């Protein structure tokens, strides 16, 4: 499979209303190389994706988001899933690709009952101490501290793109508006210049928090070309026995 | 391709030797490159004559027209000295109008004695010509108007 | 002449007394004292000193420019101290402004404390009482939380860090907590949610008590998130103290060792 | 209907028109390049990625807030490309905008740029040209030259680092280029100093001329300063090109080795 | 001497006008142990002072700048100096404190055609390089690239202070009201809000660049505190067989 | 270009008298390989000459005196280059190769009201410290401390050569003899037997400082085999943070 081929089918994929699910392992197949992955834990905690597959024939973890199921959220069982994955691939030098694509967490007394918080930790700790290469495409939104779990730029990152259907906010605009405007019982156009200026990856390309958006159809090539040049990434820490993993 | 003109030229591209031989539509040429600089300028022995080539890419050939030209203060007015061995008189002091064909001043070297003359009408403002001085080639002489 | 100084002082006294007497009075009325006072009864007597005291956040949209929203400090008191002789450095939330809400400068204040004691080889203790991120800052608010996330990590197993909540804590000032050795929390007046009982009746349609969502019980009794919960924010900050001795100043420290009659 | 797409287009069609087609004119008419036509003649063809494209600067004060004069990228084009097939990272200044000046975000695209190189361990090309500091945005310019200057001390002696000044480099973008490890300049359109002909009359109380105070041939001749002088920009690049062909790409690498013939 | 001793004396001691000249050997000797103090170089590059010193005990690198000759600026023999000492101090692990008071360097044209560029860089390297604890206060003014070579915050500083007469600007207001007004045509009012808008500590102060605003009175007592805490610091830095200082 | 290549053309560049000087540039571009050389500060400094060039292949660092500047006397200029260029190539692996034609330091005043010894230093610092391989050729002179200062042997140097036309004294003729025999009053013949019996390389070959008496025409199939041996020289220094250069 050449390096620069072109994925034009992804550049329709995530539908135009954000009510609406589809597939990631779609876009992972049309991403990688030959359209083979191997997943891990195909059939349990279906709302994350995780998997070894092959970038330019060097082996690669993905990591994504699965909107099919469960509308993408992060939950206890999906943050183990993924988190020991992600331990293992940076134990091993394999580089890691992340499909960012998530609401948030998944609300309600069960998730608090269950210890929710430490998992989530589990998670950000195992994409925060990652020193392997990491490259991460958002493709339809990213909401509240989800986004930073997910690999986020600020997490010592190498490399973040957005789609243009991306959406980088802090949370729901009615929320936002809600919080914001309490007495100005003018939410109609309140709503317009909110979508208007934050629904879009605008305010997170602005100050770097991407490194640029890119058309869907080059997603591959831009990979592939990442993980040419990081592949002699070498970075220190300071010293210790070990860390303390929030399990 | 140069200029629709379609070519072959083989070789064994020995970029060291200091003869290259090739062969341009199987006709074999034999050719030095006495220069090369990093610019473009290459100065090439052909046919036993040396020509100057400015190489550059398309990009850059088009980007080259946005340089502006540096003015240089070679507008005539001074002769250098061909000769670089010495100068037996000079007959031009500061002051001196000069014409075309003028004799400046005689200068010999390496079992020959030549006098050059001023390609063109005017006056001297300075002179740096003595006589019995060893003078180097290059080196200006006259300066006039 | 020169107006700096008087300058100086009024913000002085406006950093003091944070974000007025109304939102100190209404602190006080629900059985929680306010941040200077929680650091004050934490250190040791005349060893507190503060950082970043001038900085306000840099926001200049929804209204967010005006005098009446820029506070000195910024709803986070940053500093350093000792306990019992041994150094610490210390960060207490201000619920008083902004609801202690994380912002621009909020996240800058902690992390430099961070950077400072992991510099200096020392623990960090952080005092947590706050809403959440400030929604009309922007995603800047989400780059403070990965920052503080990533210098928790980076931190962790190097030098020891200690969490005590002392209010509600919802959204994404919940994570760091986590990353953190050690939780404690404090009863009736302390809680940790992801998301608020409304967001649960609306989604999940059960109706939900905060206190039996994300109370002190509710942590350190079936969820297994919290260590330890302490009747109230005099006992809990005693309790800290004492349990702040048991522990080494930094992993290349060997286990303190005190004297034994 | 979405309205990102279109809004994504004009942004990046204002980001390669830099600062207009006017300002484009009269920067060809001195007889110098713009920035995204230097990378182009430097790196190889269809070879150069360039990174936070989109980045504007957040400055509020003194009416440049207003969005007549908000452009992306910010004085500063930076990304990474291949020399004859080894890998470098460049940024080049653009005086198109504001002359050059160098704001938060100009100064925090050049130290991505250059965290990413160190991280990899490849060198760093600067194509200098810029008027001095953005004075509208004060310490913040005082902080970005800091960090800068912070990198560069960092990384010397771990990857190369070359410093071409292709226009008028005034003010604080004078000591970066000094920390560099080679330091190349272009005849006649190329300036190096601290202060201008105009301050020097005003203190010193003698004329000076822009060429003899910080020309070419003066940096190179009798200040000991610049290494090397080229006629025009294509030269200049070219022979960059060529020198470039020397070095090692970092500092745990050995001396190249090339074929003889 | 107690490290808690007060020194009112350096109350008054900076004049109101920034016209007016003041000894910062005087500071020196009021804040060093038992006001004793052996300086380097005493007859040469006098508008800087370099030492060594005592604080509580601990030998301590003092570095200063002299408004009383050349009001203050720096130039070639003072950078070259101050490097020289900086340098020393730091390979023998020996604290820095630094006095910042500083309008910018000297103008002239002997100044450019000697290298003024590569000894500004001298200095800058030698502060920046530094690894040992190092405690800034500045006292009047700091102004331009000089405030970024004077071991600023951002150059892996330590604690950075600042006095109530201190003042952090690019420039001069008068360079900066002719270079961003020039339309206005009248600059009477303008010159007001810049001043009391900008010709103060207060900015820094904002974003952070200064720790905090200290009384001149308890110098003592803030440095020597802190320089008991940094006694224990250590950074790691990339490896290299040695860098190009640019001599 | 062939590594054994031999350079006739050298056998007589330098000129029997030794008040008539020749030029170094044209033993380099003889050296090396296409007789490719870069020239670095070639307008400035002009008594000194550094650059890069290729000896098989391999990048080398070149420095060497210019006999037809300054009669290739060291001062300041050409020691601040000089020993900034060999800093640089040490720091990143690039071997050296040393052309040696000095008579001593440039005398006068405004050297040393300059601080001539100061760079003096700084150059002999410079080819001290320098861990990658150095190769020395004598071409006419080496006269006292410059000749320590041209990365003699007993810096740590690899290979050392001299021409049949090398010189290493302490100083000139005159000054030894009106030293050594000041009251001897016999200088007409004691010039004779000092010139015939220190005016020659033979006092350093016979006690070791230099490897061999090579012919010129022979020199670039000496270097380039020196540079295939020297390739994996390793050496240990003692720890320190850095030095503390004379600058
Ligand atoms: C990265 C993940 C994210 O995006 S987190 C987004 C923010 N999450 C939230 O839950 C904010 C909503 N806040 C709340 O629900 C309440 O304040 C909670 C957390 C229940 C606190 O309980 P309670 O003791 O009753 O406080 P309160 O109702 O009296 O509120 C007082 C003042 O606090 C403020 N506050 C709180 N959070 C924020 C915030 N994120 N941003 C801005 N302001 C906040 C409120 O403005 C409120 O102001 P006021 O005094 O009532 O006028
Ligand atoms: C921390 C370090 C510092 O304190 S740096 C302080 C700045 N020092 C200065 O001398 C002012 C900067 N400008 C200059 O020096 C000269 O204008 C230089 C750079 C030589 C420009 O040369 P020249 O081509 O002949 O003038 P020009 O009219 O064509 O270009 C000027 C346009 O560019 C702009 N410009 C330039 N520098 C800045 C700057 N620092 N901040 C903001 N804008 C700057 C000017 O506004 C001007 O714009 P415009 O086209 O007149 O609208």
């Amino acid at each position: 499979d050449p390096s620069d081929r072109l994925v034009p089918e992804l550049d329709t994929i995530v539908p135009l209303e954000s009510t609406k699910a589809y597939n990631m392992v779609d876009i992972i197949h049309s991403v990688v190389d030959e359209r083979e992955f191997f997943e891990i834990m195909p059939n349990y905690a279906k709302n994350i994706i995780v998997g070894f597959a092959r970038m330019n024939g060097r082996t690669v973890g993905i990591v994504g988001n699965q909107p099919k199921v469960a509308s993408g959220c992060l939950d206890i069982n999906s943050s183990v899933k993924g988190a020991r994955f992600v331990r293992f691939c940076d134990a091993f030098n394999i580089p890691l690709i992340t499909f960012v694509d998530v609401p948030g967490f998944l609300p309600g007394t069960a998730q608090e009952y269950g210890g929710i918080i430490r998992h989530g930790a589990k998670l950000l700790y195992a994409f925060a101490e990652a020193t392997v290469p990491k490259v991460t495409v958002i493709t339809r939104k990213a909401y509240g501290g989800a986004y930073d779990v997910m690999s986020s730029k600020h997490l010592c990152g190498d490399t973040n793109y957005a789609w243009p259907t991306a959406e980088i906010a802090v949370m729901g605009a009615k929320g936002a508006v809600e919080i914001i405007f309490k007495g100005h019982e003018n939410v109609e156009a309140a709503q317009a210049e909110y979508i208007e200026k934050f629904a879009n990856p605008f305010p997170a390309a602005v100050r770097g928090f991407v490194d640029d958006i890119i058309q869907p159809s080059s997603t591959r090539a831009r990979i592939c070309c990442d993980l040419d040049v990081l592949a002699s990434k070498k970075v220190q820490r300071p010293w210790r026995k070990h860390a303390n993993i929030p399990l | 391709e140069v200029d629709g003109s379609k070519l072959n030229v083989t070789s064994t591209w020995n970029l060291a030797s200091p003869l290259l031989s090739v062969s341009v539509d199987g006709t074999q040429r034999t050719v030095q490159c006495l220069s090369r600089e990093a610019g473009g300028n290459m100065s090439i022995q052909f046919l036993g004559t040396v020509y100057k080539v400015n190489i550059l890419t398309r990009l850059a050939a088009e980007l080259n027209k946005f340089m502006l030209e540096k003015v240089t203060e070679d507008t005539s007015s001074v002769l250098r000295s061909p000769m670089p061995g010495v100068v037996v008189a000079v007959s031009v002091k500061p002051g001196d109008a000069v014409a075309e064909g003028q004799e400046i001043c005689v200068i010999e070297a390496m079992k020959m004695q030549n006098s050059m003359t001023a390609g063109k009408t005017g006056t001297v403002k300075s002179v740096h010509c003595q006589a019995g001085d060893t003078v180097g080639e290059g080196d200006l002489l006259v300066e006039l108007e | 002449a020169t107006s700096v100084n008087e300058r100086i002082e009024n913000k002085r006294r406006t950093a003091l007394l944070g974000g007025g007497q109304r939102r100190i009075d209404a602190q006080h009325k629900r059985g929680k004292l306010t941040a200077r006072e929680r650091i004050s009864l934490l250190l040791d007597p005349g060893s507190f000193v503060e950082s970043d005291m001038f900085v306000e956040h840099r926001c200049a949209d929804f209204g967010m420019a005006a005098d009446k929203n820029k506070f000195p400090g910024d709803s986070v008191v940053t500093g350093r101290g000792r306990i019992n002789g041994r150094l610490v450095y210390v960060f207490s939330q201000d619920f008083t402004v902004f609801g202690g809400s994380l912002s621009g400068a909020h996240a800058q204040k902690i992390c430099k404390i961070m950077d400072q004691a992991i510099t200096v080889g020392a623990p960090v203790i952080g005092l947590n009482d706050s809403g959440g991120a400030r929604i009309q800052e922007g995603v800047e608010s989400l780059a403070g939380y990965a920052d503080i996330f990533l210098r928790n990590v980076t931190a962790s197993g190097v030098i020891p860090q200690i969490s005590l909540i002392m209010g509600p804590c919802a959204g994404g000032a919940v994570y760091s907590p986590a990353l953190t050795d050690f939780t404690f929390m404090v009863k009736d007046t302390s809680y940790l949610f992801i998301t608020g009982p409304d967001v649960v009746k609306s989604v999940t349609n059960e109706d939900v008590t905060q206190e039996e969502l994300g109370g002190a019980k509710t942590h350190t009794t079936m969820s297994g998130v919290a260590h330890r919960a302490f009747e109230n924010d005099v006992d809990a900050l005693c309790n800290l103290r004492d349990f702040f001795n048991y522990l080494p100043l930094s992993s290349q420290d060997p286990a303190p060792v005190r004297e034994c009659h």
